[PDB]
């Protein structure tokens, strides 16, 4: 994907890259996310209304607490400049999926009807790094009752590539007896 | 009608030799809904023309593969389709499934049976949108395309293996010239597809009743994609009936194929189109509705020795606005097309039915379509014309003329009632021959105008009785030969005997 | 014509009852899965859905 | 007009053959419905062998 | 040596993204590395059209994009459509991408050329204002042709066209040292298949001993995609180029027709998403076709005159397809369907066909004097035609006798017999030159030959063979 909050949260990534704090950078990216969710912090910054003047100062009080990087500081100042605040949500969530990429690491989504070990989560890694191609493999877990037993993972670049056996086999069995 | 004895096994035999594999997927999710289109995130692996299923099981195209989303344009109707809701794509590209089994069925545009008469026993598969044959795979244009009506098989002929055009503006009879082609087949071993798009069902239904009184549907495929299906649906269905005629093709057998309007097809890609966001042209037409026609109606020519000689002879209709031949959909199918063949609605009132404008009406094959015997006599027949035509200004100063213009007069006003046939009253090549020679052989200037039509069809069906050794000449010979000529001149003047008696 | 419409009308019988059948089987098969005991299925459920996994990454 | 008269009396009698067959073949499904259930019980018991490994 | 990635599949246009340094430049040939319906690896090969920034190209395929999948690799070729160009090209039917396409084998070449090229420049060019001499009567007198000129065919079918260019394509080959390209912009298979087979049958592709041949032939076709088409008349007319830099010959080329050239460039751009310019044509229309023909001119090496098709869309000269085309043209060959009908071959109207040339500081006094003549003969029996059928030739004046039997002997020494017509027909094909013509005309006009018959001037060559005839009638008549 190449829209503008993909843009912008790729070259966030590229500097942090460059510079050695990706790790660094990556958790001030997400402690920037926990920030911007809440809706009368993220309305102050992207209605035009309030003045840009104001909303500098307040953004600066605002890094100080949070203790930013040196970048990620800028990289926001970069955005209320240019006026793409109102796309900040987007290019949080888009710097993720950016950052998988530098670090040649995958996710992927594992769900069950109850809660599983770690012995599994690991060997579902594994499998997933040899058909992926991880450097490294990375996993998520959701549990979902309305399935029978089974797991089902979900992985890919975007949240695409599905294997699972819980209900598959029903809805295989229908569409199978109806040949 | 016993069930319940073995449905106490049939459920154990699906479960028994079930494979359950685990075979990886691309998957995607539903973003906006809306006229048909289904716009999917993800699907990262998909590949152009691919069919995904949704949930509630509609299936779709994938069209536009964008680099945020997919344009998938639905096969059905969207209105179960939820946002966010999965969607996976199968594999495969837009298949039907081929046979012989197909004859007399009306399916519709993925080869589904509409006429409620069970499923279809097909082992094979053709693509639907598969290639034309190159060049090297086709033969020139030899054999002829009997199509039953003299205006077209003396003067525009079609051959087989040909892409001619049936055009004109509506209630002209573009239908009839297409059904009566259809209907004069039943004795040549030519399959015929209808493929019927975006028609009203009330008159598709017609055309299976008419073909069906008639032994058309022996050897007939009707595809028919209603007005009120999807506009996919109406797209594929000329594909899907060129995907059943190549299969006939290939297995050297001859073939007929008719689109009941190419119009609605374009006006049915059009529709897809703009709701796929694509850039239009010249009335709304995206730039591919050349590629659209061009690539379905080259696939439609006539094979060489080394394949078979199977013949596909595509006979799309177009529709016209008042006469605009210059419009842009009639503009593609005539640089497309070998002939066209002029419809006009002045002739359709004036009487001249099937209202063929032969004027206008051209045929780039040419004679090399004509059988021997049809060449011999319809090389007078186009020249006599072409003088009554200049001669139309003169028609209403008859009179004040020498009797070299006034014969010409004379004779052109009797041609023209050679021209004149009934709906659904095709001519063998038999016959077509007689009612050439007589009339442009000077032994129809007797006769009044009222007289032409009763005296050829007592000479028809004279000369199908009394002279039965004439047919035997014209079917295996297929030359006008010295003796036919003979013999044809003995019913003549034996006819004109019993005519003017009556 | 009509001979040929009363098989196909066979055909659709046979069919609606062995799927009618077939959508009782399965709610019923679930109503007696979800009767299960869940710590005695899915462990040998998970640790065969994963070896199956892990054979067809393998395949 | 006499045979055509002819055809449309058999193409009703024909329309009654048809109703009388179909509403037999419907009843007759009704029946095996109504019957045939051990049937039902045996083929859940199947499925549930085949569901898990 | 660059590795690009499909980012969209829209249609028959495709944008590919690239590394930020390793980019394409326009008009560079794109391979995409794609898989079959099967499953083998087959290649799309495509152009750039756009660089849409961000590293991104967009380009328009050669080829079906149908089974493209967003993130395959493409190959930067670094260079245009490069297409193999020589004498193994003579007798070979070609693709856009130069590859043959009638199943004889591989082009076993060394040489190849990029399709997209500069015209010869300010100084290379030929100022000298030659005549091209085409062997036909009709051609050399009433309509010539420049030396490097365009030239337009205003004929459909049953008009003789086909004979009509193989003649040009045998009498350019024997009377000077030449060669001939055909291009099929947007032809019909059927067609298509008809003229190879005819250039077959008439020996002007030599099918037994191969490069002993006269043509080339490439053929885009109809169910190619818009790409494609655009791109045919160019890779004709670098085939025609090589033969005139490298060889030094003088080629004809030949575009069937010029009009698919431009709803080829119409439907690609329409495609692009340009805004569209007057009457639906594409905004790059006045380029589109003068890049193609300034590239056809005369060197001073050699020189490639084109005879290329003109349809005329809802008969309006004034449309801009054939508006952008009429400026660039040089000459009009009109045929007609009612001089085919009376017997003339070649079925060149004389009335109707113009050139420039026909200039008397060109031409020449003596032709120019000539075909004036020929012209006011041939107009004042055009006039005559219902005169004749209300008075008869007995009650015209003594004037008017002689400028109908004089213009029956023009319309008849018009026809000639072809080379490429003489399995057809079997009387032997005469190649006439300009200065038979002049000698030919002359003598019909000054009414020297006045006490020879109509038909003694039907279907021969030079002046003096019509006399030859005539003598022959006189003694088979006697008998
Ligand atoms: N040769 C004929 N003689 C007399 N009537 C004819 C003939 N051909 C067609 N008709 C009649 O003309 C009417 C229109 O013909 P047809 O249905 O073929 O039109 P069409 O060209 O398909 O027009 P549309 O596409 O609008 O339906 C029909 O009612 C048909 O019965
Ligand atoms: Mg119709």
């Amino acid at each position: 994907v190449d829209s503008t909050a993909s843009r912008y949260a790729s070259a966030l990534a590229d500097v942090a890259d460059v510079t050695g704090t990706l790790e660094a950078t990556n958790s001030d990216v997400e402690k920037l996310i926990r920030i911007f969710s809440e809706e009368p912090v993220y309305y102050f910054f992207a209605n035009p209304v309030i003045s840009i003047d104001n909303k500098r100062s307040v953004l600066d009080e605002i890094i100080t607490t949070s203790g930013l990087q040196p970048h990620t500081a800028n990289f926001i100042n970069i955005l209320i400049d240019s006026e793409r605040i109102n796309l900040v949500k987007e290019i949080l969530n888009e710097f993720e999926d950016v950052f998988n990429k530098i670090t040649g690491t995958e996710v992927a989504v594992v769900t069950s009807v109850v809660k599983l070990e770690n012995d599994h989560l690991a060997q579902i890694a594994k499998g997933v790094q040899k058909i992926t191609g991880a450097k490294n493999v990375r996993i998520k877990t959701v549990i979902d009752p309305s399935l029978v037993a089974g797991f089902t993972i979900r992985y890919g670049n975007e949240g695409s590539k599905l294997v699972d056996m819980s209900v598959k086999k029903q809805l295989e069995e229908i569409a199978a007896q109806l040949e | 009608t016993i069930r319940a004895d073995e449905i106490s096994k049939i459920i154990r035999e699906r479960i028994e030799g079930y494979n359950r594999e685990v075979k990886v997927v691309n998957t995607g999710t539903v973003l906006q809904v809306g006229d048909g289109i289904a716009r999917i995130h993800g699907l990262d692996e998909v590949m152009a023309g691919e069919l995904v299923e949704f949930e509630e099981g509609t299936i779709g195209i994938a069209l536009n593969l964008e680099s945020n989303n997919v344009g998938v344009v639905l096969m059905g109707d969207g209105l179960m389709i939820q946002e966010g809701s999965s969607v996976k794509a199968t594999g495969r590209i837009a298949q039907i499934p081929v046979s012989e089994a197909y004859l007399g069925r009306v399916i519709n545009a993925l080869a589904k049976p509409i006429d409620g008469r069970g499923e279809i026993t097909a082992s094979e598969s053709r693509l639907i949108e598969s290639p034309a044959p190159g060049i090297m795979s086709r033969r020139s244009v030899y054999e002829p395309l009997q199509t039953g009506l003299i205006a077209i098989d003396a003067m525009i002929p079609v051959g087989r293996g040909q892409r001619e055009l049936i055009i004109g503006d509506r209630q002209t009879g573009k239908t009839a010239v297409a059904t009566d082609t259809i209907l004069n087949q039943q004795g040549q071993n030519v399959i015929c597809v209808y493929v019927a798009i975006g028609q009203k069902a009330s008159s598709v239904a017609q055309v299976v009743t008419n073909f069906q009184e008639r032994g058309a549907m022996e050897y007939t495929i009707v595809v028919a994609e209603t007005a009120d299906s999807p506009a996919t649906l109406q797209y594929l269905a000329p594909y899907t009936g060129a995907a059943l005629a190549e299969y006939f093709m290939y297995r050297e057998r001859h073939t007929l194929i008719i689109y009941d309007d190419l119009s609605k097809q374009a006006q049915a890609y059009r529709q897809m189109s703009l709701l796929l966001r694509r850039p239009p042209g010249r009335e709304a037409y995206p730039g591919d509705v050349f590629y659209l026609h061009s690539r379905l109606l080259e696939r439609a020519a006539k094979l060489s020795s080394l394949l078979g000689e199977g013949s596909m002879t595509a006979l799309p209709i177009v529709e016209t606005q008042a006469g605009d031949v210059s419009a842009y959909i009639p503009t593609n199918v005539i640089s497309i097309t070998d002939g066209q063949i002029f419809l006009s609605a002045d002739l359709f009132n004036a009487g001249i039915r099937p209202a063929i404008n032969v004027g206008i009406s051209v045929s780039r094959v040419g004679s090399a379509a004509q059988i021997k015997a049809m060449k011999k006599v319809a090389g007078k027949l186009k020249l006599e014309l072409a003088q009554f035509a200049e001669l139309e200004a003169f028609a209403q100063f008859a009179s004040d003329l020498d009797k070299a213009t006034q014969n010409q007069l004379a004779r052109g006003q009797r041609l023209r009632e050679l021209l004149k046939q009934p709906q659904s009253a095709p001519l063998t090549v038999e016959e077509q021959v007689m009612t050439i020679y007589t009339g442009t052989n000077g032994y129809l200037d007797s006769l009044e105008l009222d007289q032409v039509r009763k005296y050829l069809v007592e000479l028809r069906t004279y000369v199908k009785t009394n002279k039965p050794e004439f047919q035997e000449i014209i079917s295996s010979t297929k030359t006008f030969t010295e003796e036919a000529e003979a013999l044809l001149k003995e019913a003549i003047q034996e006819q004109m005997e019993r005519f003017l008696l009556q | 014509y009509k001979n040929e419409t009363i098989q196909f009308e066979q055909q659709k019988a046979i069919n609606q009852v062995r799927q009618r059948v077939f959508q009782q089987a399965l709610q019923g098969a679930l109503g007696t899965l979800n009767s299960c005991l869940n710590n005695e299925l899915h462990l040998r459920t998970i640790n065969a859905n994963i070896g199956m996994f892990g054979a067809m990454n393998e395949i | 007009l006499e045979v055509e008269a002819k055809l449309a009396e058999g193409r009703k009698k024909i329309e009654v053959e048809l109703q009388e067959a179909l509403g037999s073949l419907e009843q007759q499904k009704e029946d095996t419905i109504k019957s045939l259930d051990s049937q039902i019980s045996a083929l859940s018991d199947d499925i549930v062998k085949k569901v898990l490994p | 040596k660059n590795l690009g990635r499909i980012a969209q599949i829209i249609g028959p246009v495709l944008d590919v993204a690239f590394p930020p340094g390793k980019m394409p430049n326009i008009y560079n040939a794109l391979i995409v590395k794609g898989r079959d319906t099967a499953g083998q690896p087959m290649n799309v090969t495509c152009e750039v059209q756009q660089l849409l920034g961000n590293n991104r190209v967009r380009a328009v395929a050669m080829s079906a994009t149908d089974g493209l999948t967003r993130g395959m690799e493409v190959i930067d070729t670094g260079a245009p459509l490069s297409v193999p160009v020589g004498g193994a090209t003579l007798g070979r039917i070609f693709n856009v991408l130069g590859e043959p396409v009638d199943n004889l084998g591989p082009v076993d070449t060394r040489t190849t050329s990029p399709i997209h090229r500069s015209a010869p420049a300010f100084t290379q060019l030929d100022t000298k204002l030659s005549i091209f001499e085409t062997g036909i009567k009709v051609v050399d007198l009433l309509a010539p042709y420049r030396r490097g000129g365009k030239i337009g065919l205003f004929g459909g079918a049953g008009v003789g066209k086909t004979v009509l260019i193989m003649e040009l394509i045998n009498n350019i080959a024997k009377a000077h040292g030449g060669v001939s390209v055909f291009g099929g912009v947007g032809e019909r298979t059927r067609e298509g298949n008809d003229l190879y087979m005819e250039m077959k049958e008439s020996g002007v592709i030599n099918e037994q001993n191969i490069a002993e041949s006269k043509v080339a032939l490439v053929y885009g076709q109809m169910n190619e995609p818009p790409g494609a088409r655009m791109r045919v008349g160019l890779t004709a007319l670098t085939m025609a180029e090589y033969f005139r830099d490298v060889n030094e010959q003088d080629v004809l080329l030949f575009i069937d027709n010029i009009f698919r050239f431009v709803q080829a460039g119409s439907e690609v751009s329409a495609l692009l998403g340009r805004m569209p310019s007057a009457v639906g044509y594409q905004p790059t229309l006045s380029t589109e076709m003068g890049s193609l023909q300034e590239r056809i001119t005369s060197t001073k090496e050699g020189s490639i005159t084109s005879i290329q098709a003109v349809y005329v869309p809802a008969d309006d000269l004034t449309d801009p397809a054939p508006a952008t085309t009429f400026a660039h043209l040089d000459a009009t060959t009109v045929l007609s369907r009612g001089l085919a009908a009376k017997g003339i071959y070649p079925a060149v109207d004389p009335l109707d066909s113009t050139s420039t040339m026909l200039q008397p500081r060109i031409v020449g006094e003596e032709h120019y004097e000539i075909a004036q003549r020929v012209k006011e003969t041939l107009q004042r029996y055009k006039e005559l035609q219902d005169i004749i059928a209300i008075l008869g030739l007995d009650e015209l004046s003594e004037e008017d006798r002689l400028t109908v039997a004089r213009a029956r002997k023009i319309e008849r020494f018009l026809s000639q017999p072809f080379f490429v017509a003489e399995v057809f027909t079997g009387s032997p094909g005469k190649y006439v030159g300009l200065a038979e013509t002049i000698r030919g005309f002359q003598l019909i006009l000054s009414g020297e030959l006045d006490s020879l018959p109509e038909q003694a001037f039907y279907l021969v060559g030079n002046i003096d063979e019509a006399t030859a005839k005539a003598m022959n009638l006189e003694m088979e008549s006697k008998l």
